[PDB]
């Protein structure tokens, strides 16, 4: 099976430099183009560049002559060194080979997180979200976590370590005053919640963070 | 230079019926018998985009045959035979007739489902906030369709214009609905200003809007 693995992603400020990494498996490296294509905010998917099997490069003309594509068909990497970086560099970088010569991207990576800017790393604050305690007497009960203040993206959110997947709503981060917010609810039966323990378990790899929040309610 | 414009941004389309999308370069391509350089992509929620057609018509081996692309000149457009809920997600065109190849802006398809309204919850700020001198009041407006809504707070009576931030999830993977959070932040001394805080929310299923408020005077 054809394989494509990219790393090196990393928060990196403006006029700097990174180096990204594809590694690449279940193919003759050599036989096949390599491109990057990378996906800003808006859902965007902008090509970056490529490398053929003859060995001619291709750029875009908002990256040339600031990124440099390469490949060691020896170790079977591809790489991406990026300089001179801009804010608007930052996006979700990923590597694709050809189907066949130098026509379509296949069996694109999972891709590498880089984020241009001069902000500092740190970690979320996280905060129980309990019912006002309310009778209720309903046959469903929602809780949630608010994670506040952290930078960069991204953060994962778990409930029980995965045992609660249904009626989870993990909502997007919204940037405010260069520092990243979102929250998460999840929903179940009254009967599970406070006779059961429900924890949030929050994940922000960036600081090395992995924190757990148990939602206890309100006394009244 | 080329630039492909894509039609629509958002396609919203029932199971079963049929579906198209349009994109228009603005360099119109050669070729009636000798390769064309046009393809399609779909990027599957929170997955990497994945080929579907190349060669403007032909289909990349896994991809159903309710798919298909047509085009020709300026013009190309991608059609799915009948929408499974399996398509749910965003497609891209591409046009590599030059370098730099581009990439049209995207479609999002959506499915459409019966209207729902969505179910409510306010959130008073928890303890340990407060401890650390910040206030933010949650609200969550859950699996809900159409996704357009109305969401407006009040504090004491008073409407609050601001302050007031939104996030929105996708389309959900499971029952088609969508969800939405509002949060009011504040500090803890605005915050214990008042007493009164309102989420109030009006969408189309209903004319009467769904009022969740909660008193600082209570747990």
């Amino acid at each position: 099976e054809v394989k494509l693995v990219e790393s090196g992603g990393g928060l990196v400020k403006p006029g700097g430099s990174l180096k990204l990494s594809c590694a690449a498996s279940g193919f003759t490296f050599s036989r096949y183009a390599l491109s990057w294509v990378r996906q800003t905010a808006d859902k965007r998917l902008e090509w970056v560049a490529s490398i053929v099997s003859g060995g001619n490069t291709y750029y875009s003309g908002s990256v040339k002559g600031r990124f440099t594509i390469s490949r060691d068909i020896a170790r079977n990497i591809l790489y991406l060194q990026m300089s001179s970086l801009r804010s608007e560099d930052t996006a979700m970088y990923y590597c694709a080979r050809a189907y066949y010569g130098y026509v379509g991207l296949v069996h694109w990576g999972q891709g590498t997180l880089v984020t241009v800017s001069s902000a500092k790393t740190t970690p979320p604050s996280v905060y129980p979200l309990a019912p006002g305690s309310a009778a209720q007497t309903n046959s469903m009960v929602t809780l949630g976590c608010l994670v506040k203040g952290y930078f960069p993206e991204p953060v994962t959110v778990t409930w029980n370590s995965g045992s609660l997947s249904s009626g989870v709503h993990t909502f997007p981060a919204v940037l405010q005053s260069d520092l990243y917010t979102l929250s998460s609810s999840v929903t179940v039966p009254s009967s599970t919640w406070p006779s059961e323990t429900v924890t949030c378990n929050v994940a922000h790899p960036a600081s090395s963070t992995k924190v757990d929040k148990k939602i206890v309610p309100r006394d009244c | 230079d080329v630039v492909v414009t894509q039609t629509p941004l958002s396609l919203p389309v029932s199971l079963g019926d049929q579906a198209s999308i349009s994109c228009r370069s603005s360099e119109v391509i050669v070729t009636r018998n000798g390769y064309t350089p046009i393809e399609w992509y779909l990027q599957k929620p929170g997955q990497s985009p994945k080929l579907l057609i190349y060669k403007a018509y032909k289909r990349f081996p896994g991809v159903p045959d309710r798919f298909s692309g047509s085009g020709s000149g300026t013009d190309f457009t991608l059609k799915i035979s009948r929408v499974e809920a399996e398509d749910l997600g965003v497609y891209y065109c591409f046009d590599g007739s030059t370098v730099p190849p581009k990439f049209g802006g995207g479609t999002k398809l959506e499915i459409k489902r019966a209207d729902a309204a969505p179910t409510v919850s306010i959130f008073p700020p928890s303890s340990e906030q407060l401890t650390s001198g910040g206030a933010s009041v949650v609200c969550f407006l859950n699996n809900f369709y159409p996704k357009d809504i109305n969401v407006k707070w009040k504090i004491d009576g008073s409407e609050r214009q601001n302050g007031v931030l939104n996030s929105w999830t996708d389309q959900d993977s499971k029952d088609s609905t969508y969800s939405m959070s509002s949060t009011l932040t504040l500090t803890k001394d605005e915050y214990e200003r008042h007493n009164s805080y309102t989420c109030e929310a009006t969408h189309k299923t209903s004319t009467s809007p769904i009022v969740k408020s909660f008193n600082r005077d209570e747990c």
